[PDB]
């Protein structure tokens, strides 16, 4: 099963948290543009279509043990100019409001917790050329899930990244069978210091850093029918842990965690590539791949058909995910569904995720 | 260019409970159990279409300790409740 | 692709974004300085929204999605596909589909979430589906409309720390007054009774029966003289008992049967002074020598008065009933007060007639003298356990709770008394070598003796008239053996598996109940002395005895209507079956499928005592393993009255981890199996009812066959396979060492 | 916040009695595992610190058996009320401050067996033996002293994921530690679970299994300990055994054993229950008095010099008591023996993975016929039959659940509209209800033992009069028959006025239900059911008004009777006395509304309730030849009366 | 109605007359920690080491077959 | 926790470094016991 996972801080943060990309195999870095595209590629906000758009998104967990357990995300784009684009985003995840009751009466005046996660981001991006987009984004991390008690201190825990992203669309190409359209994209997320859960330098998490790489291409029939086809390639820049032992007995573990856990994030970047026993085709072992397929029938219904692959050596997520959209005048509405394929029970199985976005101002020509 | 009207609800609450335990032949006036709460709930109102509804909403409770096993608790809920009709 | 080019999907309802901080400050000083206050940022969610409408007339949309839903299966959304009717595909449906099945042997799935296609091949119909299922199946049976609830109870799973005789003299009068019950050999009529524990709630209100709290000493042998056939070390704790008793033996239990008797405090031969009245000075408020803490009294100082609601009590057997179990180290004591006939008798001392709870001289609180004083009551429970003392011989043994019973009536409640050495026989047979007593009394007979005779359970009719051999049936008396409103069972006598069984298994008088080392050898395999004599734990070890077993069942009916143990059922889902025969859903019943409520409209069925199966889909369940549900169904037509059929069926749950524990194990079933329809008309049956005296009808006459087998193929997931082998863990031992 | 008190439970009350168990522990620089209570020690060789430097730390692990106290002050017996616990320092002659990282009461599931298991030492509670059930985990005894814990080759820790963050669950093994003086030559002890397991789906029983020397004290060899499983519906009269020599993890090197030399292969159970089943049939054969049989009664084919082949285990040493269940076993423990003759041996033993593998799952199959006819709107016939084979069931059900037993049924329903053979002028309606059928259902195992195929007893029986049993007393047999005239009424004309004294006014209704069983706990089952239901209402159409506005009255015949036969399971020659319900009744209640004045209002009810006695003899014994339909029109003696009055006004 | 109170890492069942019938809970990570089918309004005890969770999901089924849930914070 | 979070005046890091007033953390105690990120990551000893 799953041998040595690497272990960040906030993983909250590689959650997918919109249901476009969900139903896509957890994949937006070179899908077409849209509201959600600042957790997978800000550079493609300046492709945007319309003006500015606003997306709610909500992500229920353990639906079946209980409500109120989900990761919400709110997004914004304001795209000003027909090459620059500003974006915020907002994703929640919270436990729900906990009454904290010892009895003592029925009519006692009860705390109430609500353990959560939020990260709040805000990215710009710019069309350098005609085809090419980049973007940077700055996101503040909060965790707050632990609840006071004596001895327990609940003080929230910080933390700053950047993200710099990159968006390749090319114009239109017509083929023998169809006029298709090419995309690709870049990300690389969460660069920051590391995370002190409990306020002490010696014991720090690694932000997860991540690195996303994808390309789609774009069947074109019938100048309304459209067939996008993307993979998506993710790795890790968090140093993997040592396993078995690479130098008594715990003397030699105790020594490998503390070589590893005295590394910078910015040195732990570039450590990513390699620090393994294995070579370059066990280091592909470290490479979570997905493919993803979307039929686009008059822009306003969406088919949405996606794999994911983890490696079950590392975190063992696999599945297959559906996905439709439905597009009424200037609001979108998108579902997915999860039917995983791992041994390992996924938090999101059995799960609809929803999602709900309104574009609004004015319309800008796609080149 | 927007123009509605702005809706004020404003609730305030104040209770005060006491338990005495009251001795007929000595001063044995013993404080059993209390609570001395106020609660203020302020709302408003906006209509910034005829589906789009800003709220804002503002909840403060206090709680008093009138006997030392209850500790005092402060709430304080406010912020702002986007609504959309379809 | 699709008919034409428009798009109608409408959204409704709404959507309620929360944007604020909550703040929280606590002043507990125990708390860290980093915990002083919280200032949390809070995001709500409020989705009630709702998708109807239609892409280019072949597609048809119905989502519903609700984040304030409870139970995640409402949010529904449903693709469906209907293309023209010369196509190959008739109908492509994603989301929430149903496969639904006319076969009895091999059920459909209503809940699923998945694919389901269906392709005509001119006139051979296929019916594919993948899905993941919702929903469990789950099955009640009825008869005569309530569910049917079965019960079993080994000797050992008595109700414990709950039921308690007032006294000794109860206790050891229970036997002999229950002997021709109904009718009860006793005229104890408990007229008063006030229980007191353990204070640890420490609430003052003046409305759960007011603010009565008390200092409270409980003494183990207050009220208690001799008894006839027991020695009275089991009777009294008391060291020695010279001089303690003032009344003949047999006298019914009395404050004045012994020198504990509080209104003869200290006056000139008590055992009792004054600073008996007092907490600090409780010990010394003894006149005799060997007096422990916990043996032989008990104190409390703000013990609390259980109000009317708290408990219940037999006033003719003198023995109470809590509503809520002492299984700790909590105090029990009462003060209670009987009449027999013209006679009074008090035990305790109870608010109205016992000292004062304060007495203050002096005038201000430099000179004042609080004297708190402690009512005497009886001891019915214990600060600490101890096993050897009377007091323990108090709790009764012989009550067993039915589970989740609740109003039980006659004619809705079965028991009976079985030996389960292991297959459950309802007889007892003597130990290979030797034989039961000979020439027993009919009331004292075990050999071919069902069980219920054996243990005084059935010795009347129906109409609980005393008959001979009894009629086969427990003795259902509401004061006596069965506790109605809480639905238990109460033996009629007090050790029924221990000296009840003993006694009917006495060859002679060499063998006594109280000396295991002198048991005739078929008292050392059916006597379980151990589980009246020790704990419930305690009795644990003495495994080879809790072998007799009280099975039964009882009718929980209620209102109107199945309660099938489900609400907001999958339409579809409910199957009724009668005896072999599946009813029909709208002449032999109907369903009300939000409450749960299955009614049955066959009149023949409601007056026939014939139990009728009710299975059903429930999709309100959580902590389930993912169930995945697949396959296909084929329907083709041979002629327009005859139809075959092609089911195969599979269905994987997916375990959670790779370690499978008993009774949560997964399984990876396969069922196919093949139908078979003809359906024809016979106008000769028609001509031939027209052939009768007075009929002149012309209703048409139908015949119809339907054939089926099927075949189930089971297995469970290679997931749970530990090398190579299907794997279920008795014990990983992962679950010990709380 | 709170005040001081001197009352720490908060029962109001201050408690003087110093009554409890004093347990202690040594604090000195140099301790190691295995004495003063440590179980483990984790060194820790360099800490951060946050001043920039390092140190080292040592962690030990203490383990306290309650049940083992060092002193009792005052008069405490038993571990049932224990209110406080103190903790405190002595002996330091300077500032010493002991941390603890954790500090646990902790409580398992297995109990220590108190008791003998042997007859020959047949005093337990003596001979100075320590022994203790503890835990050993991955997650605490990884650097354990004599041998560090490792999971058994091929187990894995299982994996969850607790937010985005995959967890590794603990691996746990139940850890036996026999102290003190040592184990007796013959002597045991053991740890028991009550459960309740159907293996009869399952073909293998298996365990891994350790054994290790104690430090300090002399080295165990092999084949000295023996570890057991003893299971069944208790532990000295019926129960399988099944008990294994242990062979001895070598110990005095390093720490870190690997997994394949902790649990041995030597060492694991590996058990065809299949073997169980030979030995039980075999031991039906031997009589409790028998010489084969051990001084605790256990039958060990091992031991049998007229067994060729022994118990079919090279490995494993088999027994067997008393009639054990596998189908059912309520009572399971592990535990371990000894085997060296003049010695007393000491050394721990873990147990981990008890598990059942090897499903059976060959399936089953089922047919269902259904023959459904209507004769034009006056007859409707259905037929339904049905045969299922052992092995069957719903997709839904597992192991446990599935079909156990060979089910033949069938199902015939008539209804009859009667009322159609008489002219429709005078419309009468006589619905006719009929219906049959009967179930066959013969169980896959033997009721009798349980746990042995009902085929494999009969075939190993040898004795035409014992098959016979056999075979009969498993087939559960039920026959329903049911005769119903609901509802049977005269329909007004189109055009008749109501009267008093119509027929029309009139309902009847008649019910008739007979169920004959025979099954493996009664050899003979008949119940009666006759229910007999006239109706009369009449509402009259328009000193103080007489003529009451409506009147009712119905009556109901209800007898229900039953006689059961318990059957004698050894033998078919006797048989249990039946035993007899009757329920013969008479009820009757009518009532009437009257209007006197305008405002004035009256309805009057009564309700009675007749027992008909005619079944019992003059003495309180029932008579066998008394028929259901003996004297139909009994009026008995009254049983209850009721009346209500209602006035308005 | 139904409130549920943790005070020393012992969780009670408080029902306003509403008879439960079994109690099942759960870990943040859908973790079965406590299953009991035989529910006597009392108090629970769960093995106190839960590797730094605190919030446990507390699911009651009713004897009419409703269930409550209620989240709670295991301190 | 403020001793080590916010070091109070008076306070220094020798102070915090003794064996006898260091912080614990989990994975020194139990290396192999795994903590969901976010949840309590210390052990709070009782000291004597
Ligand atoms: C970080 C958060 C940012 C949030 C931005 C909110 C923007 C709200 C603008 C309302 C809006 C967008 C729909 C949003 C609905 C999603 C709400 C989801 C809530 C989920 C819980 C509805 O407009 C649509 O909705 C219909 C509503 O019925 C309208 O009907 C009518 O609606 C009413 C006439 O507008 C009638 O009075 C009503 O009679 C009708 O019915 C239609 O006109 C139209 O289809 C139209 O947007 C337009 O309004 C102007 C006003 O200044 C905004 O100007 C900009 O504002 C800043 C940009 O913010 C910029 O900086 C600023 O430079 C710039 O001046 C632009 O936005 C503009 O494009």
């Amino acid at each position: 099963d799953i041998e040595r996972p690497i272990t960040t801080g906030v993983p909250f943060l590689l959650v997918a948290a919109d249901a476009r990309a969900a139903g896509l195999g957890d994949q937006g870095v070179a899908t077409s543009s849209d509201v959600f595209s600042q957790q997978w590629n800000p550079a493609k906000y300046a492709f945007a279509e319309d003006a500015q758009g606003l997306s709610i998104s909500y992500t229920p967990y353990l639906t079946d043990l209980a409500n109120d357990i989900s990761l919400g995300q709110v997004t914004y784009y304001n795209k000003i100019n027909d090459r620059s684009a500003f974006a915020g985003s907002f994703r929640y995840f919270g436990f729900g409001g906990i009454e904290l009751r010892q009895t003592g009466d029925p009519n006692e005046p009860t705390r109430e917790v609500n353990p959560n996660e939020f990260a709040l981001d805000g990215s710009y991006s710019l069309k350098l050329s005609e085809t090419f987009s980049m973007a940077v984004a700055a996101r503040y991390i909060r965790s707050n899930l632990k609840v006071a008690t004596e001895e327990i201190d609940a003080s929230a825990a910080g933390s700053f990244a950047v993200d710099v992203a990159g968006f390749y669309q090319s114009e239109e190409i017509a083929y023998s069978d169809f006029n298709g359209r090419w995309r690709a994209g870049f990300n690389i997320q969460n660069l920051g210091p590391k995370i002190s859960y409990d306020h002490d330098d010696l014991s720090a998490n690694f932000l997860p850093a991540n690195l996303r790489v994808g390309g789609g291409f774009d069947f074109i029939f019938d100048d309304y029918n459209k067939l996008g086809v993307s993979l998506e390639l993710t790795k890790l820049l968090v140093p993997t842990p040592p396993g078995p032992g690479t130098p008594s007995q715990s003397q030699a573990d105790e020594a490998n965690y503390k070589k590893y856990k005295d590394i910078g994030w910015v040195s732990g970047i570039f450590k990513s590539f390699g620090d393994a026993p294995g070579g370059f085709s066990e280091e592909l072992k470290e490479i979570t791949y997905s493919a993803a397929a979307e039929y686009m029938y008059q822009d306003a219904f969406a088919m949405r058909l996606g794999y994911y692959h983890e490696s079950p050596m590392k975190g063992a997520k696999q599945f297959f995910s559906l996905g439709a959209g439905f597009k009424y005048s200037m609001i979108k509405v998108d579902v997915s569904y999860l039917f995983s394929a791992s041994k390992v029970k996924n938090p999101l199985e059995n799960t609809l995720r929803f999602s709900l976005t309104f574009n609004f101002g004015d319309k800008y020509e796609t080149y | 260019i927007i123009k509605s009207d702005i809706n004020i609800k404003a609730d305030f609450s104040l209770r005060n409970n006491e338990t005495l335990v009251r001795y007929l032949d000595y001063d044995n006036n013993q404080l059993a159990a209390g609570q001395n709460i106020w609660s203020l709930k302020l709302t408003a109102d906006y209509s910034f279409s005829k589906n789009l509804t800003a709220i804002f909403y503002y909840d403060h409770s206090f709680s008093k300790a009138v006997i030392s096993t209850s500790f005092p608790l402060t709430n304080i809920r406010s912020g702002f409740t986007l609504r959309y009709n379809f | 692709i699709f008919g034409s080019n428009t798009i109608d999907v409408k959204p409704t309802g709404s959507v309620e974004m929360d944007l604020g901080v909550r703040y929280t400050k606590q002043d507990n000083p125990a708390f860290s300085p980093r915990n002083r206050s919280s200032l949390t940022f809070d995001f709500d969610q409020r989705i009630s929204m709702s998708l109807m409408g239609k892409i280019g007339t072949r597609l048809e949309v119905n989502a519903n999605y609700d984040t304030q839903s409870t139970f995640a299966f409402q949010n529904l959304f449903k693709l469906a596909y209907t293309p023209s009717e010369d196509d190959i595909i008739q109908k492509v449906e994603v989301g929430n589909v149903s496969m639904p099945l006319n076969s009895t042997l091999i059920r459909g799935a209503q809940s699923l979430f998945g694919v389901k296609t269906q392709l005509q091949f001119g006139r051979t119909t296929i019916t594919g589906v993948f899905s993941e299922q919702k929903s469990q199946t789950k099955s009640v049976v009825a008869e005569n409309g309530g569910t049917v609830q079965n019960f079993d109870l080994y000797a050992l799973d008595y109700d414990n720390d709950r039921h308690f005789f007032l006294s000794q003299y109860f206790r050891n009068k229970y036997d002999v007054s229950l002997k021709n019950y109904p009718f009860i050999d006793s005229r104890v009529q408990i007229t008063r009774l006030e229980v007191w524990v353990t204070n640890k709630q420490n609430r003052v209100t003046t409305t759960g029966g007011g603010n009565n709290l008390r200092n409270i000493i409980a003494l183990q042998d207050l009220g208690e003289a001799q008894v006839s056939g027991v020695p009275d070390n089991e009777v009294v704790v008391i060291s020695s008992t010279a001089g303690f008793f003032n009344n003949p033996i047999d006298s019914p239990t009395s404050n004045t049967n012994n020198k504990y008797d509080p209104a003869t405090i200290g006056q000139a031969g008590s055992f009792l002074n004054s600073n008996i009245r007092e907490i600090v000075t409780a010990k010394s408020g003894f006149n005799n020598t060997n007096v422990s803490e916990a043996t032989d009294y008990s104190v409390l100082e703000n013990a609390r008065k259980l109000t009317t609601n708290e408990y219940t009590f037999n006033p003719q057997l003198g023995y109470i009933s809590l509503q809520q179990r002492l299984a700790n180290d909590e105090i029990l004591a009462v003060a209670f007060e009987y009449t027999v006939g013209g006679k009074v008798y008090q035990v305790g001392e109870f608010g109205s007639d016992g000292v004062d709870a304060t007495v203050v001289t002096g005038n201000n609180s430099s000179n004042q003298a609080i004297i708190t004083q402690s009512l005497v009551l009886k001891m019915l429970k214990s600060n600490l356990t101890n096993v050897k003392n009377p007091v323990w011989n108090l709790m009764m043994k012989n009550v067993y709770q039915i589970p989740q019973a609740y109003q039980i009536k006659q004619d809705d409640f079965r028991l009976n008394i079985l030996y389960t050495d292991p297959s459950p026989i309802n007889y007892i047979t003597p130990v290979q070598g030797s034989s039961f007593p000979p020439n027993p009394a009919p009331d004292s007979k075990v050999e071919q003796t069902p069980l219920l005779n054996v243990f005084n359970l059935d010795r009347l009719n129906y109409n609980n008239d005393p008959q001979a051999g009894g009629d086969g049936f427990f003795d259902y008396i509401p004061g006596v053996t069965v506790d109605v409103q809480n639905g238990r069972v109460i033996f009629t006598t007090k050790e029924p598996f221990g000296e009840l069984i003993f006694n009917k298994l006495q060859t002679g008088a060499g063998e006594s109940y109280n000396d295991p080392t002198t048991y005739n050898a078929n008292q050392q395999k059916y006597v379980f002395r151990n589980m009246y004599r020790n704990t419930q734990a305690g009795a644990l070890q003495d495994s080879d005895k809790n072998k007799f077993l009280l099975r039964g069942k009882y009718k929980s009916s209620g209102s109107n209507g199945i309660p099938i143990g489900a609400f907001n059922v999958p339409q579809g889902s409910v199957v009724v079956t009668a005896a072999g025969r599946v009813l029909v859903e709208g002449i032999d019943y109907s369903v009300d499928y939000q409450l749960g409520r299955v009614q049955i409209l066959d009149p023949s069925l409601q007056a026939s005592n014939t139990p009728i199966e009710v299975s059903l889909e429930n999709n309100s369940i959580f902590g389930q393993q993912t169930r995945r549900f697949m396959g296909f169904n084929i329907e083709h037509k041979i002629s327009d009255k005859f139809v075959i059929g092609g089911t195969y069926l599979k269905m994987t749950e997916r375990p959670f981890t790779q370690k499978s524990t008993y009774g949560q194990e997964s399984v990876n079933n396969t069922i196919f199996g093949f139908n078979g329809n003809y359906s024809t008309e016979v106008p000769f049956l028609t001509r031939l009812a027209n052939k009768l005296p007075n009929i002149d009808t012309d209703v048409p006459s139908n015949l119809s066959i339907r054939g089926e087998v099927a075949f189930l193929r089971p297995d469970a997931p290679k997931a749970s396979d530990f090398q190579g082998e299907a794997t279920i863990y008795v014990d990983d031992f992962e679950g010990s060492q709380s | 916040t709170l005040p001081d008190v001197e009352d720490i439970n908060r029962d109001n009350t201050m408690s003087t009695i110093n009554a409890y168990y004093e347990y202690s522990i040594d604090v000195k620089p140099g301790m190691q595992v295995g004495e003063n209570y440590i179980t483990d020690i984790r060194e820790v060789t360099n800490v951060d610190l946050p001043n920039g430097g390092t140190t080292n730390a040592r962690w030990i692990q203490f383990k306290i058996p309650v049940s083992q106290p060092q002193n009792t002050i005052g008069n405490i017996t038993d571990f049932r009320s224990i209110r406080f616990m103190r903790m405190f320092m002595t002996g330091f002659n300077s500032q010493m401050t002991v941390r603890f990282g954790a500090l646990d009461l902790v409580r398992g599931e297995w109990r220590r067996y108190t008791g003998t298991l042997d007859a020959n030492d047949q005093n337990p509670d003596d001979d100075g033996v320590e022994f203790d059930v503890a835990a050993v985990n991955i997650q605490e005894n990884g650097t354990k002293c004599p041998v560090n814990y490792v999971m058994p080759p091929g187990v894995q820790r299982e994996q969850l994921y607790n937010n985005n963050t995959v967890i590794n669950q603990n691996e746990q093994a139940l850890a036996v530690r026999i102290g003190g003086a040592g184990l007796q030559y013959q002597d045991s002890r053991a740890v028991f679970k009550n459960v309740s397991v159907d293996m009869r789906q399952y073909k293998k029983l298996k365990m891994f299994l350790h054994a290790e020397s104690l430090p300090n004290q002399p080295t165990l060899e092999d084949d000295e300990m023996v570890g057991f499983i003893r299971f069944g519906n208790d532990f000295t009269q019926n129960f399988y055994q099944v008990e294994i020599p242990l062979k001895v993890t070598k110990t005095g090197g390093s720490c870190s054993i690997s997994p394949d030399l902790v649990w041995m292969d030597d060492n694991s159970i590996d058990l065809a229950l299949d073997l169980l089943t030979r030995m039980k049939i075999k031991a039906m054969s031997i009589d409790i008095n028998s010489s084969k049989r051990d001084v605790n009664g256990i039958y060990y084919p091992d031991n049998d010099p007229d067994l060729e082949g022994g118990d079919g285990d090279g490995k494993l040493t088999l027994g067997i008591k008393g009639n054990p269940n596998f189908g059912l076993v309520r009572n399971l423990m592990v535990g371990v023996k000894s085997r060296a003759d003049h010695k007393d041996i000491k050394g721990e033993v873990w147990f981990n993975e008890l598990r059942l593998a090897d499903l059976e799952n060959k399936g089953g199959m089922a047919a269902i016929l259904n023959v459904d006819t209507n004769m034009a709107d006056f007859a409707t016939v259905s037929a339904t039959g049905r045969k299922s084979t052992i092995g069957f069931g719903s997709l839904e059900q597992g192991a446990n659940e599935r079909d156990r037993e060979d089910v033949q049924q069938y199902n015939i329903v008539t209804n009859l509209n009667l009322g159609k053979l008489l002219p429709k002028k005078w419309g009468i309606n006589l619905p006719f209800n009929y219906a049959i059928g009967e179930e066959v259902i013969t169980p896959e195992y033997d009721p009798f033992n349980q746990d042995i195929k009902l085929d494999q007893l009969i075939r190993e029986t040898t004795d035409q009069a014992e098959k016979d049993n056999i075979r009969t007393r498993a087939i559960d047999y039920t026959k329903r028959k049911s005769i119903n005239f609901i509802g049977v009424r005269k329909d007004r004309a189109p055009e008749q006025k109501p009267h008093v004294y119509d027929i029309e006014n009139f309902t009847f209704s008649q019910s008739y239900n007979q169920v004959e069983r025979h099954d493996y706990e009664v050899a003979d089952y008949e119940d009666e059911q006759s229910n007999s239901a006239v109706n009369y209402a009449y509402t009259f159409q328009p000193n103080f008004n007489y003529l009451p506005s409506n009147i009712s009255f119905n009556t109901n015949i209800l007898r229900q009777s039953n006689r059961q036969q318990f059957r004698e399971v050894e033998v078919e020659g006797i048989g249990l006395d039946p035993l007899y319900r009757r329920n013969f009744a008479f009820n009757y209640q009518y009532g009437f509304g009257f209007n006197l004045t305008k405002s004035l209002k009256l309805n009057y009810s009564a309700t009675s309730n007749n027992i008909v006695r005619n079944f019992l003899n003059d003495d309180n014994s029932p008579k066998e030849d008394f028929n259901i339909w003996d004297d139909y029109l009994d009026i008995g003696t009254p049983n209850q009366h009721a009346q209500q009055l209602v006035l308005n006004y | 109605s139904f409130y549920v109170s943790v005070k020393d890492k012992t969780i009670k069942l408080n029902s306003t007359e509403d008879v439960m019938r079994e109690v099942s809970i759960f870990d943040i990570s859908g973790k079965l920690l406590y299953n009991n089918k035989k529910v006597e309004n009392t108090e629970f005890q769960v093995s106190n080491f839960q590797s730094g969770n605190q919030v446990l999901i507390v699911k009651v089924t009713l004897d009419n077959g409703n269930i409550i849930t209620k989240k709670i914070v295991f301190n | 926790p403020v001793f080590y979070s916010s070091k109070p005046s008076g306070i220094s890091n020798d102070d915090l470094s003794l064996n006898t007033t260091r912080r614990i953390y989990s994975r020194e105690l139990y290396p192999n016991t795994d903590i969901a990120q976010g949840q309590i990551q210390v052990v709070n000893t009782l000291d004597l």
